């Protein structure tokens, strides 16, 4: 699995201040890998911690406790 | 059915994909609204990615955005900005 | 040596940290415990080190070596009005 | 003016951390980062009196201090 780069693109334009900006198509490839290792970050800390928490399923409350960190490593 | 909510759905379609593959390979499951939070949050996170990213080009002058703008959003982490660098020069041929 | 130096520097940190929430402590009518300064002593010294890779990244990422004022600005550009207190005080040179 | 950091120290805290050895921060730089340390250090202790007034406290400890934290981080 992994984003379109179209979507990635429609994503980004959406944020950009200037409209002259734009992202050249590796710059744009290299997001499309960057989005996915953050998504699959936040799941994979998630178990961890379900985990920890002797959890039945990863549950908002326990993807919560790992958003702190994740947003600081990002 | 608007534009920005057929963005969010679509992250949220790749954000489940994701997660399907993580719950599988880890016997772990996630509840709906946990892939839906990690989605909201991926979608508020291309905000600041966009941002830096169009910051970082223009910090060096330049309007289109290159893959030294992007490795620069994960020198944060050691592992991360190798595992965006091979990455990029595996892209580069 | 290493030690030395490093405790040195961390030392005359929390020394002006301490004058600094003193400051806070008495124009707010409110008292820090040691522990409080102690932490965010500790903490201000972590994030020196964020700082300086940034700034020295940042600058390298314009083609220069000598860190300037716009590297220092891209710092603070997480927050708007942190961005516009530290902008106005660089426009006060 | 009153409470602040020194420019040398700021300086040498710098240094301490620069991967090349050919990195060198220019006067201006320096003296914003002076400037950036101390809103630093004030934003926490601040919001940390925040934290401990809306908890009605009568002291800020690290358990008020680390309610703010995080989003301080974010911050800066």
């Amino acid at each position: 699995s992994g984003f379109r780069k179209e979507l990635v693109s429609r994503l980004l334009h959406l944020h950009f201040k200037d409209d002259k900006t734009k992202v050249s198509g590796d710059a744009l490839q290299l997001m499309v890998e960057l989005l996915k290792v953050f998504v699959v970050e936040a799941a994979v800390r998630g178990v961890r911690q379900a985990q920890a928490e002797d959890a039945l399923r990863v549950d908002v409350d326990q993807l919560e406790k790992v958003l702190p960190q994740l947003l600081l490593d990002f | 059915f608007s534009y920005q909510q057929r963005l969010k759905a679509a992250v949220h379609y790749t954000v489940g994909c994701l997660c399907e593959e993580v719950a599988l390979d880890k016997e772990m499951q996630f509840s709906k609204q946990t892939i839906a939070a990690i989605s909201e949050l991926t979608f508020r996170q291309c905000e600041n990615f966009a941002k830096d990213l169009e910051m970082f080009a223009r910090h060096a002058k330049r309007t289109t955005i290159n893959t030294e703008d992007v490795k620069l959003l994960a020198r944060r982490s050691n592992s991360l900005l190798k595992y965006i660098t091979d990455k990029s020069e595996e892209i580069a041929q």
